[PDB]
This record gives structure tokens, C-alpha cells and sequence, in this order.
């Protein structure tokens, strides 16, 4: 299986800045078939971001998504207080599927 | 990618666009040509085409084997495919050898067609500057009636079978199998030159035929349409016909399951692609084609439709006056038809390639147990030149044109893709197909795709097919020359013979069930694993 | 394409068998495919399987190939995750995800649902 990792587990933030967040997987995988999602604390996942430059519906263009080969990671322009939120990393190129270690937001 | 491009448009893009496409719509008065070219495009080329990669993809071999695992009973699909390149094969070539005619009688000082004062020539021919200074001749048209073709007053006064172009077809043939046992292909860097050149001469063919006085007259006519033309079926059955042959439907299934192979490839928009590519080609050597028939139309003082032949000759009477009115008109013209033989030489090594491939896939224990390899397509090679040589003889252009009508043209292809976009549609399911696709691709085919296999393909060909059996006529060589009766009997056993692949497959399999009637489709229509 | 709601999470003793079930509504569930996800204590996300619309083609996780059977039930768009042996690793929070494209991703997730061993 093709483990993916996210480096930075924890990210302390301060309001109104732009923070940037990187997945890193065993194996390269295709630009369409790597995805993000977001999980509330405390409620179920929602895709995020799709093809890693696809924004989802329910997200503004507040965020972003870019990345190639082995390397992936997405930006934010603001973050605010609603963008409090664990994100992870999901490949979809060959089975078994797998889901990064995630990286939650700590303010 | 320019990749998927280089790799595959070769053998797709041929002389199907370039010589077959413009005296299909000359031959239908032009611009009523366009709308069912486009309707049947748009309506099942493309949608039948990604089916056709699809089914290659998904057994990874050809029409020999994939119809066992999606519906025993219709198997015979792959057989009708094979003796459809079989039929295709053997006159396909032949315009190859009229290409390489032309381009051994190109090294001249004075190129053959541009004057008459020459032994062959009629002393009807009068020159086409001072035609318009009676029943007066051309020399281009002439030169490749009596010179290079030598035409019969019909089909039933064979003739002698001329030399110069039976070696002509020796020398396309012996290239042929050269290239096929020797495994040459176009992986090393001359694939560029060679993907690039034919474009590069159609674009200066065309930048020729634009400046051409009374172009403006050709292009009015290739795009004006007449809505009453389109109520002959027959305008119809030649934009099906085109746009299946064009794209290699009911033949790529046999090949795409090698060259489309490949992984992590987006075969939907490939497919798009190659689509847009072809038909892009196609259309725009349509203007080249019409603007020379303008010019022409204009010099001689005559109407549009009677310049020039309406069949396959037309591009041998048209490019050959756009290269004459030329600087240097030797050099264009040599450049011209080595473009020619170059965009049909990939195509023919594909199709001979593709059926090889095929007929050793029926026979594995034997043709593939050895050196058998190199004989089998010596033989192949020695039987398709004994069919072709028919066709170089003085009356082989009205069997030419009997084979490009019914052996891989007409009511066959319409059959073939029906029942392929039926079986998948209905009896398989498309319920099925579109979850197939789904674990192939990684995405379902989605609405149009679906809605095309289901109803759109197969409602126009049953259409087409009504509408030609119920305003029929006869088929015609030329505006005058009318088939005997037992000609088109010929062009309809050769139909027939594709036609009927499926039927007896069907029959004899039915036949080969134990049990019950109602058990013998039951354990036929279900899928193998 | 609007609802997706698991149920059947339970507290079980280890190595027992117990079904989960994910109600879908407001769409097509028969041509839609479902994936199953699971989401550990530690909160770290896991696949589990993956069947297709039809239910032909199924995948499964390396741990769970073994032990766990997916199936769905188009007539009542109810989607059924029956496992035999839940070992120790196993307890966790499940949630039923839609997966028909995989260029997409999983579009919707339902609530989830908890199921705990000891
Ligand atoms: O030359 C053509 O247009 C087609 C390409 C593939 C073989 N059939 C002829
Ligand atoms: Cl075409």
C-alpha cells in the first residue's frame, strides 16, 4: 500500500495570515487522483478540494491546492476562525485506498 | 499530449481524409454533404469510437477474443471485422499504386498532364488557359483516364492487365512486407518528420488553392447547402459510411488493444482528441479540394459539379493541376506524392499489421509455433496482391470502385456498428459497460456516451439502412456510366460476405449448445468470466 | 444526493461478527458506487472496502480483506458492511462514503457510526 504522510501534524496559526500545508506519499501518484477533506471537529469529513486544483462546492476560493509526482500540498489565502479544521490526504490512483495522517489547525 | 498524437493520429489519418472524404462530397454535391457528416459525428463517431478503445482495453486483444467475454452469441462481430480489413486491405493499396505511378511519370523535365501534345492524348483536348480564349477534354483529367488508368469502356471489356502498374503494386507490397516481418515501425525520431510533413504540404496545398482565382465560387459550394439533396438516402449512407471509415469504426478494436494500452492515460479525452484531429484534417482538406474544382470551374467556363470526375479520381485530377500551377511544378508534385504514399504506407502497415495479429489469434498452435510467422504474412501479402491485381487491369477502376462502395463501405459498416451498439447497450447491459468502464478508467462514461450507444447509433442506422431500401438506386461510376446487373450483384455478395458473419456465427454456436432451445440463449447471451 | 445515514454500531466482545448498514436517499444508490471509511480513536482515517455500483467489482483494505464482506442492496438503497472477526485494532468510528468517481473523490459522508470492543 502507498503510505502517505503529512509533515506538519500541528500548526499553530494566527488569525488572518496565510498558512500552506504539504502531503507526501511513498509513491507517485496521478494529479487527478489525489484528493483533500476537511473534518470538523467532532462532525464526519467533507470533501475539500479534488484533481488537487478542483475546489469543492461548499468551499470558497479562499482555499487552494497544487502539487505533482510524489509532492502535494494546499494553500490558504486568510484563515479564520471557521477554518479551524483537521485536513487530510487521499489517494485514489490504485487500491488499497489511503488517507495521510492529517494536519489539524490549533487556533 | 503531442506523445498520444505522434503515437496514434498516424494510423488513423490517411487517405481516407484526404482522397476519400472530398470526392464523397463532390460526388454529393457539397455542402449537403456536411450536415449528416456532422450529425453522424457527432451522433455516433466519436461515442462508437471510445467504445471501440474501451472494448480493446478491456481483454486486451482484439475482436478474436474480446466478444467471448462480454456475448458469446454475437461473436461474430470479430469475424466480420476481420474480413472487412480483409476486403479493405486488398484495395486500399491500390490507391498507393496509382500515387507511386505518379511520382515514377514525375521525373520529368515537364510534367505529363500539363500539356497534350503527347500520343495517348485525345484530339479532343484543348488547353485549359485557351479552352476559354465543344466538347473539349482536359489534359489532367485525360492523362489519368487513359495514361495511368487506361479506362475500359466498361466493366464488362477487361482488358489487358497493365505492367507499369502491377509493379508498381509489387514494389508497395514488397515494401509492406518488408516493413511487417522486419517489425519496422515509427518509434525512432523520423516519426516526427514523418507525422509532420503530410500536414506541412496540406497546408501549402491549401495556401495554393486560396490565391487560385474563383476559389470563392469552390468554397460556395462546399458549404452552401441544399436541403432537397439531403433527401437522397444516398447522401446520407456516404456521411455514415465516411465518418465510420474515417475513424476506423468496427476495425479498431483490433489495434487499439495494443497501441491504447497504455496506463494512467485519459482515454475519453484522447479519444477527443484524435476525434477533433481527423475531422479538423478532413474538413479543412475539403477547402483545398473545392477551391482547385473552382478555379478549374472558372478557367474552363463550366459548372462547379462537371469539372472534374465524381469519384475516386478526384484528387488525381485536382492536386495534380494545383501542383502544375506551381513554381517548379516537378518538385511540388514529388513532394506531393511522396506525402501521399507516406500518410497511406502507416495506415496499410497498421491494417496488415492489425490482421495479422488477428487471423494468428485464430490459429495459435499452428501459425505461431515457429518460423511459421514470416510465411503466414508472405502468404497474406502474395493473396491480397492476387486480388488486387484485378483491379490494375484497363476496366479495373469500375471494380476499384465497386470494392470502395460495398467491400468496406455502404450497409456493412451501418450493420456491424449496430448490432456492436445494440449487444453492448441492451444484451450485455449498459448498466454493466458504464461500471466496466468505471473500474478501467476510473470514471463512468456518463449521459451522451450512454444515450448514443443506447438509442442514437443504433436508431440512425436503422434509419439509414430503411431509407436506402426504400428509395433505392442503382450504383453509378461517374455521372453516366450505370453497373450491370451482375456487377452490383458482385458488390452486394462482397457486402454480403462481412453481412453474414454475424447471422451464421449465430446459427452455428445455437447449434453447438446441448439442452433446450430457451438454454442454449440463456447460456449464450450470459457473459464469460 | 442529499442524505446518507449509518446505523447498527454496537458494543461487542472481540472476535464476534457484527453488520453495519448505511440508508442513502436522494439519489440514485444503484449507480452510485460506496466506499466504507474508518476513522480510528487516534483519529486517523482508514479504508476500509470498496464496491461498485453493481456490485461486481470489490476491493478490500490488507487488513480487513480476511475478515470483513461488503454488499448493498439496491431495492432499498441500503448499503451493508458485514464483518466476521474484529480483532482488537478494530474499534473505531465507521463512516459510509460515495466513491463513483474516482477522479472525484468521496463527494458525501453520512454521520457514522461507533463500535466498540473489550
Ligand atoms: O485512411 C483512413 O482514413 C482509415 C484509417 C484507418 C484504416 N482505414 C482507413
Ligand atoms: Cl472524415
Amino acid at each position: 500500500e502507498n503510505v502517505l504522510t503529512q509533515s506538519p501534524a500541528i500548526m499553530s496559526t494566527s488569525p488572518g495570515e496565510k498558512v500552506t500545508m504539504t502531503c507526501r506519499a511513498s509513491s507517485s501518484v496521478g494529479s487527478s487522483y489525489l484528493h483533500w477533506y476537511q473534518q470538523k471537529s467532532g462532525a464526519s469529513p467533507k470533501l475539500w478540494i479534488y484533481s488537487t486544483s478542483n475546489l469543492a462546492s461548499g468551499v470558497p476560493a479562499r482555499f487552494s491546492g497544487s502539487g505533482s509526482g510524489t509532492s502535494y500540498s494546499l494553500t490558504i489565502s486568510s484563515v479564520e476562525a471557521e477554518d479551524a479544521a483537521t485536513y487530510y490526504c487521499q489517494q485514489f490512483s490504485g487500491y488499497p485506498l489511503t488517507f495521510g495522517s492529517g494536519t489539524k489547525l490549533e487556533m | 499530449k503531442i506523445d498520444f498524437v505522434l503515437s496514434v493520429a498516424g494510423g488513423f489519418v490517411g487517405l481516407g481524409n484526404v482522397w476519400r472524404f472530398p470526392y464523397l462530397c463532390y460526388k454529393n454535391g457539397g455542402g449537403a454533404f456536411l450536415i449528416p457528416y456532422f450529425i453522424f459525428l457527432f451522433g455516433s463517431g466519436l461515442p462508437v469510437f471510445f467504445l471501440e478503445i474501451i472494448i480493446g482495453q478491456y481483454t486486451s486483444e482484439g475482436g478474436i477474443t474480446c466478444w467471448e467475454k462480454i456475448c458469446p452469441l454475437f461473436s461474430g462481430i470479430g469475424y466480420a471485422s476481420v474480413v472487412i480489413v480483409s476486403l479493405l486491405n486488398v484495395y486500399y493499396i491500390v490507391i498507393l499504386a496509382w500515387a507511386t505511378y505518379y511520382l515514377f511519370q514525375s521525373f520529368q523535365k515537364e510534367l505529363p498532364w500539363a500539356h497534350c501534345n503527347h500520343s495517348w492524348n485525345t484530339p479532343h483536348c484543348m488547353e485549359d488557359t485557351m479552352r476559354k480564349n465543344t466538347n473539349f477534354t482536359s489534359p489532367v483529367i485525360e492523362f489519368w483516364e487513359r495514361n495511368v488508368l487506361s479506362l475500359s469502356p466498361g466493366i464488362d471489356h477487361p482488358g489487358s492487365l497493365k505492367w507499369d502498374l502491377a509493379l508498381c503494386l509489387l514494389l508497395v507490397w514488397l515494401v509492406c512486407f518488408f516493413c511487417i516481418w522486419k517489425g519496422v515501425r515509427s518509434t525512432g525520431k523520423v516519426v516526427y518528420f514523418t507525422a509532420t510533413f503530410p500536414f506541412a504540404m496540406l497546408l501549402v496545398l491549401l495556401v495554393r488553392g486560396l490565391t487560385l482565382p474563383g476559389a470563392g465560387a469552390g468554397i460556395k459550394f462546399y458549404l452552401y447547402p441544399d436541403i432537397t439533396r439531403l433527401e437522397d438516402p444516398q447522401v446520407w449512407i456516404d456521411a455514415g459510411t465516411q465518418i465510420f471509415f474515417s475513424y476506423a469504426i468496427c476495425l479498431g478494436a483490433m489495434t487499439s488493444l495494443g497501441s491504447y494500452n497504455k496506463y494512467h492515460n485519459n482515454v475519453y479525452r484522447d479519444c477527443m482528441l484524435l476525434g477533433c484531429l481527423n475531422s479538423g484534417t478532413s474538413f479543412v482538406s475539403g477547402f483545398a479540394i473545392f477551391s482547385i474544382l473552382g478555379f478549374m470551374a472558372q478557367e474552363q467556363g463550366v459548372d462547379i459539379a462537371d469539372v472534374a470526375e465524381s469519384g475516386p479520381g478526384l484528387a488525381f485530377i485536382a492536386y495534380p493541376k494545383a501542383v502544375t500551377m506551381m513554381p517548379l511544378p516537378t518538385f511540388w508534385s514529388i513532394l506531393f506524392f511522396i506525402m501521399l504514399l507516406l500518410l497511406g504506407l502507416d495506415s496499410q502497415f497498421v491494417e496488415v499489421e492489425g490482421q495479422i495479429t488477428s487471423l494468428v489469434d485464430l490459429y495459435p498452435s499452428f501459425l505461431r509455433k515457429g518460423y511459421r510467422r514470416e510465411i503466414f504474412i508472405a502468404f497474406v501479402c502474395s493473396i491480397s496482391y492476387l486480388l488486387g491485381l484485378t483491379m490494375v487491369t484497363e476496366g479495373g477502376m469500375y471494380v476499384f470502385q465497386l470494392f470502395d462502395y460495398y467491400a468496406a463501405s455502404g450497409v456493412c459498416l451501418l450493420w456491424v456498428a449496430f448490432f456492436e451498439c445494440f449487444v453492448i447497450a441492451w444484451i450485455y447491459g449498459g448498466n454493466r459497460f458504464s461500471e466496466d468502464i468505471r473500474d478501467m478508467i476510473g470514471f463512468p462514461p456518463g449521459p451522451w456516451m450512454k444515450y448514443s450507444w443506447a438509442v442514437i447509433t443504433p436508431v440512425l442506422c436503422v434509419g439509414c439502412f430503411i431509407f436506402s431500401l426504400v428509395k433505392y438506386v442503382p450504383l453509378t461510376y461517374n455521372k453516366t456510366y450505370v453497373y450491370p446487373n451482375w456487377a452490383i450483384g458482385l458488390g452486394w455478395s462482397l457486402a454480403l460476405s462481412s453481412m453474414l458473419c454475424v447471422p451464421l456465427v449465430i446459427v452455428i454456436r445455437l447449434c453447438q449448445t446441448e439442452g433446450p432451445f430457451l438454454v442454449r440463449v440463456k447460456y449464450l447471451l450470459t457473459p464469460r468470466e | 444526493e442529499v442524505q446518507l445515514v449509518e446505523s447498527g454500531g454496537g458494543l461487542v466482545k472481540p472476535g464476534g461478527s457484527l453488520k453495519l448498514s448505511c440508508a442513502a436517499s436522494g439519489f440514485t444508490f444503484s449507480s452510485y458506487a460506496m466506499s466504507w471509511v474508518r476513522q480510528s480513536p487516534e483519529k486517523r482515517l482508514e479504508w476500509v472496502a470498496e464496491i461498485s455500483s453493481g456490485g461486481r467489482y470489490i476491493y478490500y483494505s490488507d487488513t480487513v480483506t480476511g475478515r470483513f464482506t461488503i454488499s448493498r442492496d439496491n431495492a432499498r438503497n441500503i448499503l451493508h458492511l458485514e464483518m466476521s472477526s474484529l480483532r482488537s485494532e478494530d474499534t473505531a468510528m465507521y463512516y459510509c462514503a460515495r466513491g463513483e468517481v474516482r477522479q472525484r473523490g468521496f463527494d458525501y459522508w453520512g454521520q457514522g457510526t461507533t463500535l466498540t470492543v473489550s
